[PDB]
């Protein structure tokens, strides 16, 4: 169909989405956005029916649907998709479950959608790559993107490729890491920051400009790379990331092999890890500087600024001599350019 | 011009986007009954409704669509719309003319009125 | 680019509006005689203001108020407009 | 003519939104902090000049000293530590979509009038 | 068992229990119409079987056929 | 004519009424109007500007103590230009008597306040403050009751929709409830049951 | 037996089963629609016609106060049957 | 011809004399409902001989398939559409833009007898159908042409700049500019009278099928068929 009323949560629109990874961290805030338009929006789950409970508001009586289904069959996904227009993708996970080995997250499943979504005849077929996948020797998980990348290019392909760039957020596994260091007590960093350089994208405007990227009918083949407005170097980086935090903070350097080691031995829990060797050059690669790309604004959405955003997420972890304290006064952190 | 336009809560779309409607209510055509043409009312313009997607609801738009008022007169709608900012459209009131009657009117060869059987 | 079509206003009763009426009860069929071509729109309404508006090229138009005039000057207005 | 709430003729209502002001653009950080808003705090004193924006057109005396009235009113739920962050940001309608006043885009959108 | 609630009594026994009649459906069986329902389904808010509201009274304006001749 | 019918009662209407009468000779100023309907429910007028001096006199006995202020009950009527209708309901308690003395104002007219009267109008206050913006003499607060906080309606004053224009949700990335445009689904089906064909011949104001 | 759409789910008896380009279809995917499965239409006709030699005749639908109001049947027409306005079941005058 | 003659009848009978002269005894009756305003604004006599060259002619309902086709131009065919009913003219045309029904629309009518009358808004176009001319308005503001009044109430405002007389309603009346400087010019003409004449509806049964809507409604079909057989 075709919209009507005023865009807002009653008011409907022709959006038949499949969000797949609504379950984490950017899909709650996609899902928000697509419902917050009036737009119905099919979410399909696997974690529980519980763990999706918090995503019911966001809907409006008919707007939102919950579908169960299986990444390892075909045919529940062929289900899914089936009245699908647009089908967003989210699948990932950074540490890489033991259960489903990560290559799978980047190749089989993504694959399966494109080719399927080809058959659902879908309008939009849409895939979240990331800035950093350009083939590394660093972060398999950054290489298996490339794969990922490539197989969605052509099984479906006038697939668009989002390429967003450490998007921070509430939940945000970048931000809040860094964040939750003080608990650890010291900070190493692999030779410190100075080497790498970082351009952190907010995850209200990568989500805000995915449904843009719906509404445009012109994006198609387009690879998308979503960047921040600023581009700081990594220790510079963490020096604000304490400011905010206001918690002590005591750099230093240790060997990327040997930080290595200590991440493999945070990998071997069942338990999620704070740290992973993934993690480890994923943060010590440097985000690509590409102008050629398509700019943010095409989709009219002005970037945000982290210092904008930063103590509403960080006012958790700092202490009650600073929870309540005034914003403007940790001053911001150098800029590369 | 006491316009009470901040005065009232309510939001500024609402009184840029429309001009609201003066008149005097018809008689129904289906009825006998004359009684509602009197006392004046006052309505605000009708906007889209899209349906429910659920259930096939009404959709409504505009909140404020459902309004009307009555009023002794037309000066004093006039009054109204002009004390609370909106614009506004005067209608005339509609009184049927005169008509003559007559039991034997509806007779004589000549008239050519004549009916017939009764 | 002279005219493409012109058009008058008129007051059905008042004073500045009555020998413009004279006139178009007149010359007018003069007038209307000498262009086959290009109307001379002609409306009754009770406007405040007797009024001529003139198209021209692209559609731009002139509009001169009639108040106050006389037959005469309306003409005296009227072979000015020609082009 | 008919009588006057407070102020009669402007200056005597002119006198009193100038106290309204500062009693906001003070008040402002005291309010940044009991709630914590995100807001830098530039933002919430150009708020403050904002809403004294929208009430430009009044020219009644007696409107003006009406709305410096409620205004203070306003403050008083503001001050006292009343109503909730939620309320504050009500000012904002951030959650909203932007409105295009472009005719172009409003034949785009819908129906409208 | 293990699972037992309400709405698993049948209609008739369900106006016995609640006494709104003090003999037993046995002594006085009720009408048993054609179209009654017999198994008795009880609530079934999940699983697979579950209530849906939809749109009802098909459609409105009828939109336009488009032509399928070539110019 | 009794069996369904309720008995007038004559007796109270008399007493009322030359009471009625009483009081329109003591406060010539303000009252006017002495209604005495067969309810046995009399009605008195007060000019706004009479408010307090009329008001406190009614507290204090010359035959009639009217002793607690029960109600200060608003109406509103677009059509007159003194839209409003301020009404004394009161009870003089020692001759167990009740009367109706009401009013009218405009927008900006400061109708007196009966707070350091009464003082039960502290909120009779602040209600018909907030839901029309009935103005008041000197009230120690004029804070709103019932509405909200950053509400700005006037509801009650029979004019914006009874949905009003506001309807608040929570909302997710802002964290917190906000309030939005209505959108009501199905929309309130307003019926209109009025008759034409008048029922009642003996009131009817004649077309004039 | 109600008719089956060409997705394959049974049309409601107020037929209106959704087409195969909708979308809102998905709602009843995971679940089941629900339609009636007595229709009111075929147990209308179902039932053998009532016919009387008189003439004029007063349904009440069975049960005093436990149906429609009472209402006179006329039956001028031997050409057709005098179906009820409420019970909706014919009548006759068979002579 | 006929005109002419009826012009010269009706001056005739002012000849007859016994008139208030006020009368204005000459008077038609239209069954359009267009051709009157277009006329207060007297756009052109309507002829139709002009159905020469034009490539790209819009359709404004285009209901007919008599007075115009597409052989105006042999060559490209491109011709822009904005009917509501797709009947006749719609197939025809290409780039087909749709647009309101009347009571959907605020937009006013004139009456045969200079009546001027708007309709109010009802129920809204169905989906993307909107209101006609702002469509025009936006076509005009792509075209670098774009038009100075903005609102409906605002083209109002540009009516009484022109016509003058679509801003006001009940306004049947005018200065009325009688039959003198009228039949001067109706004399300087003349045409030869011919045969035959026959009114378009005929009977009954022809009278249901004139416009998009009696076209296509329904009950129209039913009742044709009924007073048929
Ligand atoms: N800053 C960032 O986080 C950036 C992320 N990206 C990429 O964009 C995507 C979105 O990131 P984000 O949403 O934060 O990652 P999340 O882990 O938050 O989202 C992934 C969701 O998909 C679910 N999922 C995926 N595959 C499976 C499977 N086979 N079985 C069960 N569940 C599965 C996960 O578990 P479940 O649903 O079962 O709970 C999780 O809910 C990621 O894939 C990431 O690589 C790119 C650039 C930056």
């Amino acid at each position: 169909l075709m919209p009507h009323g005023k865009g807002g949560r009653s008011s409907v629109s022709g959006i038949v989405a499949t969000v797949f990874g609504a379950t984490g961290f950017l899909g709650r805030y996609v899902v928000n956005h697509l419902g917050r338009m009036g737009s119905q929006v099919i979410i399909p789950y696997r974690c529980d029916k519980y763990d999706i409970m918090h995503l019911r508001p966001m809907g409006d009586l008919g707007q939102l649907l919950f579908l169960e289904w299986d990444a390892r069959d075909k045919d529940s996904i062929r289900r899914v998709v089936q009245h699908s227009n647009v089908v967003i993708n989210l699948i990932g996970r950074d540490w890489e479950t033991k259960n489903f080995d990560f290559e799978d997250v980047f190749v089989k499943i993504p694959q399966a959608i494109a080719q399927l979504s080809k058959e659902a005849g879908v309008e939009k077929f849409i895939h979240v790559s990331h800035l950093n996948a350009n083939i590394k020797s660093s972060s398999r998980y950054l290489r298996n993107k490339a794969v990922g990348e490539k197989v969605v290019r052509d099984a479906f392909p006038e697939a668009i490729i989002v390429k967003p760039s450490d998007i921070f957020g509430r939940e945000d596994r970048f931000l809040n890491s860094f964040a939750s260091m003080h608990r650890f007590g010291p900070i190493p960093l692999g030779s410190l920051g100075w080497k790498t350089v970082k351009q952190p994208v907010y995850v209200v405007d990568v989500s805000k400009g995915i449904v843009n990227a719906v509404k445009d009918p012109d994006a198609n083949g387009k690879s998308f790379a979503f960047v921040g407005p600023s581009r700081y170097l990594l220790f510079h980086l963490v020096k604000y990331i304490f400011a905010v935090a206001h918690r002590l903070f005591l750099p230093f350097p240790l060997p990327l092999f040997a930080y290595r080691w200590v991440a493999r031995v945070f990998e071997i829990s069942p338990f999620e890890p704070w740290i992973t060797r993934d993690k480890v050059e994923r943060m010590h690669i440097t985000d690509m500087k590409l102008p050629h790309l398509p700019g943010l604004e095409d989709l009219g959405i002005q970037a945000t600024p982290l210092e904008l955003k930063a103590i509403e997420v960080l006012r958790r972890h700092r202490t009650y001599r600073w929870l309540s304290a005034e914003i403007e006064d940790v001053k911001p952190a150098k800029t590369v350019n | 011009k006491l316009d009470i336009t901040t005065l009232t809560g309510v939001p500024e779309e609402h009184i840029k986007t429309r001009k609201v409607r003066i008149f005097v209510p018809a008689r129904n055509n289906m009825q006998s009954g004359v009684n509602n043409t009197k006392k004046w009312k006052m309505e605000f313009d009708t906007r889209e409704r899209w349906e429910n997607p659920l259930m096939g609801w009404a959709s409504t738009a505009d909140p404020l669509s459902n309004m009307v008022l009555t009023f002794s007169t037309k000066e004093d709608a006039v009054s109204f719309a002009e004390k609370n900012g909106w614009s506004y459209d005067i209608e005339e009131r509609k009184v049927p003319k005169p008509k003559s009657k007559s039991y034997g009117a509806n007779f004589s060869w000549n008239k050519r009125t004549r009916v017939s059987t009764k | 680019l002279g005219l493409r079509e012109i058009r008058i206003h008129l007051c059905q009763r008042s004073p500045g509006s009555q020998g413009v009426r004279d006139f178009i009860e007149k010359r007018y069929v003069e007038l209307k005689k000498a262009n086959p071509d290009l109307p001379i729109l002609i409306r009754e309404c009770s406007d405040v203001q007797p009024k001529l508006w003139a198209r021209y090229a692209f559609g731009q138009e002139t509009n001169v108020p009639l108040n106050n005039f006389s037959a005469d000057q309306v003409t005296r207005a009227l072979e000015n407009v020609l082009s | 003519f008919v009588k006057p709430i407070f102020s009669r003729d402007m200056n005597e209502a002119k006198r009193r939104v100038r106290e309204l002001y500062r009693a906001w653009y003070r008040e402002v950080p005291n309010t940044v902090h009991q709630f914590q808003l995100d807001i830098t705090v530039k933002m919430g004193r150009d708020k403050v000049r904002e809403m004294f924006m929208k009430n430009a057109h009044v020219t009644d005396p007696r409107v003006v000293d009406l709305l410096v009235i409620k205004g203070k009113i306003e403050l008083e739920e503001t001050i006292k530590v009343w109503k909730q962050r939620t309320h504050v940001m009500r000012f904002f309608h951030e959650t909203e979509a932007p409105r295009p006043k472009d005719f172009l885009s409003k034949f785009y959108v819908g129906h409208d009038p | 068992f293990w699972d037992v609630d309400g709405s698993m009594v049948p209609p008739e026994w369900h106006r016995w229990l609640h006494s709104m009649t003090d003999d037993p459906p046995t002594t006085k069986p009720l009408t048993a119409r054609k179209f009654i329902w017999t198994n008795h389904k009880f609530n079934v808010t999940g699983t697979p079987e579950q209530y849906v509201p939809y749109s009802t009274t098909r459609k409105k304006i009828q939109e336009w056929i488009p032509p399928s001749t070539p110019y | 004519t009794r069996p369904t019918v309720r008995p007038r009662n004559d007796v109270a209407h008399k007493q009322l009424s030359a009471f009625g009468e009483y009081v329109a000779e003591i406060l010539p100023k303000y009252v006017q109007q002495v209604q005495v309907s067969c309810f046995n429910e009399l009605e008195v007028c007060i000019h706004p500007d009479g408010v307090i001096p009329v008001l406190t006199f009614l507290r204090d006995h010359t035959n009639a103590q009217f002793k607690s202020l029960v109600d200060l009950t608003a109406v509103d009527v677009p059509t007159r230009q003194n839209r409003f209708e301020i009404v004394y309901n009161l009870l003089s308690l020692r001759f167990n008597s009740r009367i109706r003395v009401k009013t009218y104002t405009d927008e900006l007219t400061p109708i007196e306040s009966a707070v350091s009267v009464f003082k039960a109008a502290n909120w009779y206050e602040r209600e018909i403050w907030d839901m029309f913006g009935v103005f008041f003499a000197n009230h120690p607060d004029l804070r709103r009751i019932l509405t909200d906080y950053g509400f700005e309606g006037h509801p009650f004053r029979k004019d914006f929709p009874l949905s009003g224009y506001v309807e608040l949700r929570y909302d997710d990335e802002v964290k917190r409830v906000v309030a939005e445009p209505v959108e009501l689904a199905q929309e309130f089906r307003k019926f209109d049951l009025n008759s034409p064909w008048e029922a009642f011949p003996v009131y009817r104001q004649p077309p004039e | 037996g109600v008719r089956v759409s060409p997705t394959g789910e049974k049309v409601t008896h107020t037929g209106q089963v959704y087409d195969d380009k909708d979308y809102r279809r998905i709602r009843f995917v995971g679940r089941q629609k629900e339609v009636n499965e007595n229709f009111a239409i075929d147990l209308i006709a179902e039932q053998p016609v009532s016919e009387v030699e008189t003439r004029v005749i007063a349904c009440d639908g069975g049960g005093g106060a436990l149906g429609h109001p009472k209402v006179y049947i006329n039956l001028d027409k031997e050409t057709k049957t005098g179906t009820c306005g409420y019970c909706g079941l014919q009548f006759r005058q068979h002579h | 011809a006929i005109l002419a003659a009826v012009s010269s009848i009706a001056q005739k009978i002012r000849m007859t004399s016994g008139v208030t002269g006020d009368w204005k005894v000459m008077n038609i009756l239209h069954r359009i409902a267009s051709q009157v305003a277009a006329l207060d604004l007297g756009y052109k006599p309507g002829v139709e001989a002009i159905r020469k060259n034009p490539p790209k002619v819009l359709f404004l309902l285009g209901a007919d398939g008599g007075c115009i086709t597409r052989q105006d131009l042999p060559k490209d065919c491109f011709i822009i559409y904005q009917g509501h009913h797709g009947d006749v003219g719609a197939p025809i045309a290409d780039v087909i833009l749709p647009g309101a029904a009347y009571t959907e629309k605020s937009a006013t009518y004139v009456n045969t007898e200079g009546r001027a009358q708007q309709t109010k808004v009802a129920v809204t176009p169905p989906g993307l159908a909107r209101e006609d001319w702002k469509i025009i308005r936006a076509l005009s503001e792509i075209a670098g042409m774009t038009l100075p009044y903005d609102t409906l109430d605002q083209v109002r405002n540009r009516l009484e700049e022109v016509s003058p007389n679509l801003v006001r309603y009940d306004d049947i009346e005018g200065a009325n500019y009688f039959q003198q400087a009228n039949e001067l010019s109706k004399l300087v003409n003349q045409q030869l009278l011919a045969d035959p004449l026959v009114p378009p509806q005929l009977t009954i049964k022809d009278f249901y099928m004139t416009d998009s809507i009696s076209r296509a409604s329904q009950t129209m079909a039913k009742c044709v068929k009924a007073v048929t057989e």
